[PDB]
């Protein structure tokens, strides 16, 4: 069931995430969340040069085993 | 265009075998797998096999693990499903289909099928006798007729009435499995009932595994 | 394995088909739509994800264990068969669900009932059959018993049934029964008996041998 | 200078390249003699995942390093 992807911070922080293909952006920012504190509202994901709608899932993207994503903040 | 084309079925007695073939094109079968899936008639979708033709790697159903055998030539283009120690209940359309990473396990891509059927039974002709319209067969403005196609083995059967000019109010049912073990069907058209006075009427039965070809006319009775 | 289990619609209608589902088996879930005479057609993958060119009214869902298929508002051409696909990452083996055929709902409509006695042709063979006719009903639930000088008859008939016609939304029903030459000469009424929601009363369409 | 690509099968097959050369390019070189697209690669070096950006030199790896090869055939 599930994959494991990674978030790359433009601090060169790197996290490590469990997420199945199925699950949705939404999830995805909640588990980032989850154990690094900043919150969904602030949040912006990146994947092969491309924002993530929160609608969508990891599959739509084809988000795959050990991709890398990254994490831009908001303000 | 990707495109998948099974070919190789047809008839074997039980314990027998036969060889399926899967010709590919619009696409390399080496860059993903190939999966023969089964339906047996007026039933679900059944998973048989699939391989990864690049490794070779293979993995089967329950139902079929001692006695089939998955294969790739590459080379071709094209994979096989080596079906030995046949029995009745193998008797199914088989496709075949293929998985890209990029749908996440799903099958995007499916042939049409070619149809296996196991059985003792002997390919035969039908027998194809007139159903006659009638009082017993009216209502209000218009009569049922039809022909009964009786005996035959294995499908398919085509029927066609008055070689193509009558296609509407046509119903050829489903052919049915007698108890003999062989397969009978109707194909029934209703018409006005003026027309009866007028028209001729004949079915054109076609059955390819036996080379048979019958026309039947539908007299009133 | 199994026949597909039926399910009634009306053009519009909401439909949440659902997939029971095992912790071994893996959330990659896969959804098919497959038309009679036809090969099946990928709707969802990764049990929520919409295959290139599919409709937004398909979607799909994970209710824990279980993995849903809703069509939000049922068009004409979404009436058909579907089945969802399990993957198992410890066995590398595939199983496909039971399948459930939406057919359309409508009006009750009554058959007309039509019988035919068996051809000379045939006769000289040494067999007979008889067939009886039901067309253009709804629903598909009809029951067809065979009378023969009023003795209720079993195991020498056979049935078929017609797909749920495209224009009208109706369906028809063919039934044979077949005797001996010999066990049909020897007896004189040959009666269909048709049980059917849009009857008050069963109907029966019978002749006399001759 | 040259490199060895090794696969699962045991079937380890021979490259050259510059250090200067990119990792899209060298999935491309192994494209033009096994037929995978280069999305369906994932090379490896040192435990380390290779990013389709960096170089040769990046990672630094020199003249008969061995690289371990993954193939994308079943998503998820």
């Amino acid at each position: 069931s599930h994959m494991q992807i990674f978030v790359k911070t433009l601090t060169g922080k790197t996290i490590t995430l469990e997420v199945e293909p199925s699950d949705t952006i939404e999830n995805v920012k909640a588990k980032i969340q989850d154990k690094e504190g900043i919150p969904p509202d602030q949040q912006r994901l990146i994947f092969a040069g491309k924002q993530l709608e929160d609608g969508r899932t990891l599959s739509d993207y084809n988000i795959q085993k050990e991709s890398t994503l990254h994490l831009v903040l908001r303000l | 265009e990707v495109q998948l084309v099974e070919s190789g079925g047809g008839l074997v007695q039980p314990g027998g075998s036969l060889r399926l073939s899967c010709a590919a094109s619009g696409f390399n079968v080496k860059t993903g797998l190939i999966h023969w899936v089964r339906q047996a008639p007026g039933k679900g979708l059944e998973w048989v096999a699939y391989i990864t033709p690049y490794y070779g790697s293979t993995s089967y159903a329950d139902s079929v693990k001692g006695r089939f055998t998955i294969s790739a030539d590459t080379s071709k283009n094209t994979a096989y499903l080596q079906m030995n120690s046949l029995r009745a209940e193998d008797t199914a359309v088989y496709y075949c289909a293929r998985e890209y990473y990029r749908w996440y396990t799903a099958i995007d891509y499916w042939g049409q099928g070619t149809l296996v059927t196991v059985s003792s039974a002997s390919t035969k002709g039908p027998s194809v006798f007139p159903l006659a319209p009638s009082s017993k067969s009216t209502s209000g403005g218009t009569a049922a007729l039809g022909c009964l196609v009786k005996d035959y083995f294995p499908e398919p059967v085509t029927v066609s009435w008055n070689s193509g000019a009558l296609t509407s109010g046509v119903h050829t049912f489903p052919a049915v499995l007698q108890s003999s073990g062989l397969y009978s069907l109707s194909s029934v058209v209703t018409v006005p009932s003026s027309s009866l006075g007028t028209q001729t009427y004949i079915c054109n039965v076609n059955h390819k595994p036996s080379n048979t070809k019958v026309d039947k006319k539908v007299e009133p009775k | 394995t199994q026949s597909p289990s039926s399910l009634s619609a009306s053009v519009g209608d909401r439909v949440t088909i659902t997939c029971r589902a095992s912790q071994s088996v893996s959330s990659a879930v896969a959804w098919y739509q497959q038309k009679p005479g036809k090969a099946p057609k990928l709707l969802i993958y990764s049990a929520r994800s919409l295959y290139s060119g599919v409709p937004s009214r398909f979607s799909g869902s994970r209710s824990g264990t279980d993995f849903t298929l809703t069509i939000s508002s049922l068009q004409p051409e979404d009436f058909a068969t579907y089945y969802c696909q399990q993957y198992s990452s410890y066995s590398s083996l595939f199983t496909f669900g039971q399948g459930t055929k939406v057919e359309i709902k409508r009006t009750v409509a009554a058959p007309s009932v039509f019988i035919f006695p068996p051809s000379d042709e045939q006769l000289k063979s040494g067999t007979a059959s008889v067939v009886c006719l039901l067309n253009n009903f709804y629903p598909r639930e009809a029951k067809v018993q065979w009378k023969v000088d009023n003795a209720l008859q079993s195991g020498n008939s056979q049935e078929s049934v017609t797909e749920q016609d495209s224009k009208d939304s109706t369906y028809s029903l063919s039934s044979t029964l077949t005797l001996s030459k010999a066990d049909y000469e020897k007896h004189k009424v040959y009666a269909c008996e048709v049980t059917h929601q849009g009857l008050s009363s069963p109907v029966t369409k019978s002749f006399n041998r001759g």
